């Protein structure tokens, strides 16, 4: 089966850093581009970035470009998202997802980033 | 409108590929000639079309009721290889997502 399993996320100060790693198994990684997406409570899900099958090329969302960053590795097939100087507005579940064909992908079930000056209450 | 049906693909990708703009002028395009895209041989009729700003689109009209299917879109290279099975697959994708309506 194919799978995709996002690790990563956290709960973290406005300003901090975060880095998603994204497993994949089940198929053959490096072969396929791969991409985040994420979507916040209530909101419609959105493209975060893009990355080429073998990494060379990528693409961002305005909203993030320059502090996130995507890359892979298809020894490892892991994705990764480091995020940097974040803020409430990053607030979201990340998605780690391929797209197997023109007409078909598979999605991971997320993992929860939360920006919070709040952070140190449940910890 | 009610004359284009987005596949479900279509819906998850379309916005990192066209502006809300870029897609009410190509469906403008489409309606004004539905031909407008190059039929892919061996599919039952889905046609693909070009699009700047490229990426590429394939769709299905039905003329009997003036309907747009589009099934998919992407960018240039990134899954723009088509073998024979993968053309019989988006025959399978059409025709059972066709046949209800």
């Amino acid at each position: 089966q194919v799978q995709l399993q996002e690790s990563g996320g956290g709960l973290v100060q406005p300003g901090g850093s975060l880095r998603l790693s994204c497993a994949a198994s089940g198929f053959t990684f490096s072969n396929y581009a791969m991409r985040w997406y994420r979507q916040a409570p209530g909101e419609e899900r959105e493209f975060v970035a893009f990355i080429s099958s073998v990494g060379g090329s990528t693409n961002y969302a305005d909203s993030v470009k320059g502090r996130f960053t995507i890359s892979r590795d298809n020894g490892k097939n892991t994705l990764y998202l480091q995020m940097n100087s974040l803020k409430p507005e990053d607030t979201a579940v990340y998605f780690c997802v391929a797209r197997l064909s023109l007409i078909s992908d598979s999605w991971g079930q997320g993992t929860q980033v939360t920006v919070s000056s709040h952070h140190h209450h449940h910890h | 409108k009610s004359v284009f049906v987005e596949s479900t693909i279509f819906e998850k990708y379309r916005d990192e590929y066209l502006s809300d703009e870029e897609y009410r002028l190509f469906q403008a395009e489409l309606m004004l000639n539905p031909k407008l895209g190059d039929v892919i041989q061996g599919t039952g009729g889905l046609r693909k079309i070009r699009v700047a700003s490229g990426s590429r689109i394939i769709y299905y009209f039905l003329d009997e009721k003036r309907r747009f299917y589009l099934l998919t879109i992407y960018g240039k290279n990134e899954m723009s290889d088509l073998n024979a099975n993968q053309r019989k697959q988006l025959m399978a994708f059409m025709e059972a997502w066709r046949n209800e309506q």
